[PDB]
C-alpha cells in the first residue's frame, strides 16, 4: 500500500467543517479530526492571500511535513464544480508571524533537515489549548529530542538544552522564574516553539527568553 | 425549538468572568426535551494568543399560569434539578432560575456547587435582589 | 504505543454528524470518513429498537470486530450532560436478514473465527455503493484470500474457493452465470457475502447460488 490522501480541518467554525466533511466522502478521501503521522493534508482556514490563524492543527501540520492547504479549495470547488489544484491554495504565512514566510513549504521541502534534529527540548506542563503531549509529538516531528524531567537532561557539549513553559498558562503561581535554578539551560517560552514550528524556522531567542531568578 | 440569549458580564465586587443563557418556554416539559440546544452551545477551536468554576447562568421562561400548589408546582420542578444534576456534570452551571408566567413567578434553583435551591430568593432574581 | 478512541458514523444526515463531532470536539476523539484498521469505533443510525440500515461502513465496521453502536449513545451523552456507556446502545439488527441477529456483537466477540477463514474469494466488479477493494478489505478481515484474478484461483479439495458477484451492477451482459464453467468454485450474488457478513456468519449457499450452465 501507498500513503493515501488524508486531511484534518483547522480553525473552522463547526459550520465550516460540515462542508468538508461532505466534500471528503465524494472522492473517498481520507479525513480525521484529530492529526496523526498517517495523515498527510492539512486544510486551514485563510484569508484571501491564504493568510491563516494559530491553531493546534496548523502547528502540528508543519511539524509533520504534511500538505498545508487552504479551506478556500473547498469553496472554490462548489462554484466552478471542479477539483482545482490544492497546490495554488497552500497557505502562505500567518497574521502573527509574517503573510508570506512559507513555513509549511519549507518543511514539506526540508523533510531530510528538520530545524530541531538534534536538540533537547523540554515541554513543561500543564498547557491550555494544546495537549502536552501534542506538543511532544510536534518537536519529535520536527526531530528535537523530548526530555521529561528536568534530572534527564543530557550532559554533554554537544548538547543544547531548552525548558518550555507557558507563562500565560499558571494561575496562582509564579512558577516560570524558578527554572534557572533547576537547571543549567536557557528558559524560553512555548511561544518561542509555536512560532519556530509556524514559521519552520528556528527562531532567535533574545524577545522569548524568560526572566530567572539568581 | 430554542430561542437563545446570551448572557456576559463581570463580578462588580458582588462575590471574573461567566455566560449565562435565558430562553423562554410555554411548559417545563418542553424544556427537558428542548434541553439539548442550551447545552450545545456551553464551539470554536483553541486559539493561542500572542507570542512572547461554574461559569454558566441558567434562566427559563415558562408558561401553563397555574396557582397557589407551590408545593407540588416546585417539587415537580426541583426534580428536573435533582434528575439530572448532570448539569454540575457539564462542566458545572452556576445557576437554574425557573421563571413561570402569569409579574412572573420565580422559581428559582440555583447550584453552582450548591444544593439544587435557595428559599430566600424564590420569586426573584438574585442580581435584582441585591437593591 | 496505545491505541486510542476512535469512532466512525453512519447513515447520518449533515446537522447529526456534527453532533457526534462535537462529542469527539469536547473529549479529542478520532472521527474518521473512511473506516480503517485504525478505526475502532463504529456509529450507525437506529430506530427506537437499535435496528440501522445496511451501510458500507457497517459491515466493514462488522468484518474488523470493531465497536458497533448505536447512533443514539452520541445523543443520550450529550442530551443527559453525562459521560454514558457505550455498550448500552449496541445495535443488534437490520431489517431485512432479522431483527435480532447480532451479526455486530458476535463478530467483536468471535474475531479468533472470522467466518471466511480458510475460503477464497474473487470479487468480481463492476460495484455500486462499495469500492471493491474495501470489499476485499471486509473478507480479508474475515480470513479469506483474496484471488485478484480468475486465473490466479487455488485448484485443489481443501481449498474452498468462492467466486463473489453482484447481478446488480451487471446491465450489458450475463457473463456471471458461466464462471462455473471456467473454475471450480460456487457462484453467488454479493448479498451472500453481505449478508454473511451482516450476520457474522457464514450462510449457506443454498438461496444465493447462481446457476451455472452445464
Amino acid at each position: 500500500v501507498n500513503k493515501r490522501m488524508s486531511m484534518v480541518v483547522s480553525g473552522l467554525t463547526p459550520e465550516e467543517f460540515m462542508l468538508v466533511y461532505k466534500f471528503a466522502r465524494k472522492h473517498h478521501i481520507t479525513l480525521t479530526n484529530l492529526i496523526t503521522e498517517e495523515t498527510t493534508h492539512v486544510v486551514m482556514k485563510t484569508d484571501a492571500e491564504f493568510v491563516c490563524e494559530r491553531t493546534l492543527k496548523y502547528f502540528l501540520g508543519i511539524a509533520g511535513g504534511k500538505w498545508v492547504v487552504s479551506y478556500f479549495w473547498v469553496t472554490q470547488s462548489i462554484k466552478e464544480r471542479k477539483m482545482l489544484n490544492e497546490h495554488d491554495f497552500e497557505v502562505r504565512g500567518d497574521v502573527v508571524n509574517g503573510r508570506n514566510h512559507q513555513g509549511p513549504k519549507r518543511a514539506r521541502e526540508s523533510q531530510d533537515r528538520k530545524i530541531f534534529r538534534g536538540l533537547e527540548i523540554c515541554c513543561y506542563g500543564p498547557f491550555t489549548n494544546m495537549p502536552t503531549d501534542q506538543l511532544e509529538w510536534m518537536v519529535q516531528l520536527c526531530g528535537a529530542s523530548v526530555v521529561k524531567e528536568l534530572s534527564s537532561f543530557t550532559l554533554g557539549t554537544g548538547v543544547h538544552p531548552i525548558v518550555v513553559v507557558q507563562p500565560d498558562a499558571w494561575t496562582e503561581d509564579n512558577g516560570f522564574h524558578a527554572i534557572g535554578q533547576m537547571c543549567e539551560a536557557p528558559v524560553v517560552t512555548r511561544e518561542w516553539v509555536l512560532d519556530s514550528v509556524a514559521l519552520y524556522q528556528c527562531q532567535e531567542l533574545d524577545t522569548y527568553l524568560i526572566p530567572q531568578i539568581p | 425549538n430554542t430561542c437563545v440569549v446570551e448572557f456576559q458580564f463581570m463580578l462588580p465586587t458582588s462575590h471574573c468572568q461567566r455566560m449565562g443563557g435565558m430562553v423562554s418556554f410555554r411548559t417545563f416539559e418542553d424544556f427537558v426535551r428542548i434541553f439539548d440546544e442550551v447545552m450545545g452551545c456551553f464551539p470554536q477551536s483553541p486559539t493561542f494568543p500572542e507570542a512572547g468554576e461554574p461559569i454558566h447562568i441558567l434562566n427559563v421562561a415558562i408558561k401553563t399560569d397555574c396557582d397557589i400548589e407551590d408545593d407540588r408546582l416546585a417539587a415537580m420542578f426541583r426534580e428536573f434539578t435533582q434528575q439530572n444534576k448532570a448539569t454540575l456534570v457539564d462542566h458545572g452551571i452556576r445557576r437554574l432560575t425557573f421563571l413561570v408566567a402569569q409579574f412572573p413567578k420565580f422559581f428559582t434553583f440555583r447550584a453552582r456547587d450548591k444544593f439544587e435551591e435557595d428559599r430566600i430568593y424564590r420569586h426573584l432574581e438574585p442580581a435584582l435582589a441585591f437593591q
